């Protein structure tokens, strides 16, 4: 969710 | 009988297999997507033990002819772990080195960016995105401030280039993490099987790019994203  | 094993990304392994049909020997090679740049040397069952920079000069009936490039730089399978990004962080990738460079981004307040050294056509692999391998839980459970370089590899692995490796002076084995974001990107992240880094992602052009053009990719954050991203998003929807 917190990554490209 | 020479055998060529091509990966969907364009790269390939070539050489004579042993009695067990395995890519094992001192004359095996991994050939990059340009079908010209290669790492020639010792491989065991397809795994690079000691590959030397070379050029695929020609091929006759499937038999390749390589000639070594000047130098003593050798490469080997060096898959990263959660804590080790590379055994030689300052040894650049020869294919990537001839296609991209880092400089100040053209995007205001975006820091450094990744630029093309050459004019190339659509679907060209330009850079590699190697990094340490961590879990999605670890990434999603921490502050955005620590996820500036995180890129999902698959359902179970996230690639990261954490401090101080985010500085070219500390790490230049790969440079994919230096490509900035754009909603009108000229590149995409794509899967890549690297002889040195193993399974990672690469930066591939979506179309023609010119020499010295800044390479950008759509970070694809769920529309949960940094402020600069949300700002550029508004500025994008509008105008
Ligand atoms: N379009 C953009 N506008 C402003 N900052 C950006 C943009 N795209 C990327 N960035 C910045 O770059 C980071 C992502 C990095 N993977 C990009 C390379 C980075 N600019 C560097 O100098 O190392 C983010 O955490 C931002 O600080």
């Amino acid at each position: 969710k917190r990554s490209k | 009988g020479v055998c060529w094993i091509y990966y969907p990304d364009g790269g390939s392994l070539v050489g004579e297999v042993n009695e067990d049909g395995e890519m094992t020997g001192e004359k095996i090679a991994y050939v990059y997507p340009d079908e010209r740049t290669a790492l020639y040397g010792k491989f065991i069952d397809g795994e690079m033990i000691e590959g030397k920079l070379a050029t695929l000069m020609s091929t006759e009936e499937g038999r390749p002819h390589f000639e070594l490039m000047p130098g003593n730089s050798v490469y080997h399978f060096d898959k990263s772990t959660s804590s080790c990004i590379s055994t030689n962080a300052l040894l650049p990738d020869p294919y990537e080195s001839e296609r991209v460079y880092v400089a100040e981004s053209l995007i205001s307040s975006a820091g450094e960016g990744l630029f093309s050294k050459v004019a190339v056509g659509p679907n060209t692999v330009m850079s590699f995105y190697n990094g340490v391998r961590i879990t999605h839980q670890e990434v999603d459970s921490r502050d955005w401030a620590l996820n500036g370089n995180t890129l999902s590899l698959d359902e179970e692995t996230v690639i990261d280039v954490p401090e101080p490796y985010n500085h070219v002076s500390k790490y230049c084995a790969s440079l994919g993490h230096k490509a900035n974001h754009s909603f009108t990107p000229n590149c995409i992240y794509d899967m890549f099987v690297h002889p040195r880094f193993g399974p990672i992602k690469c930066i591939r052009t979506l179309r023609a790019v010119e020499a010295d053009e800044e390479l950008t990719v759509a970070y694809g954050y769920d529309h949960e994203a940094p402020e600069w991203y949300q700002v550029e998003l508004k500025a994008f929807q509008a105008t």
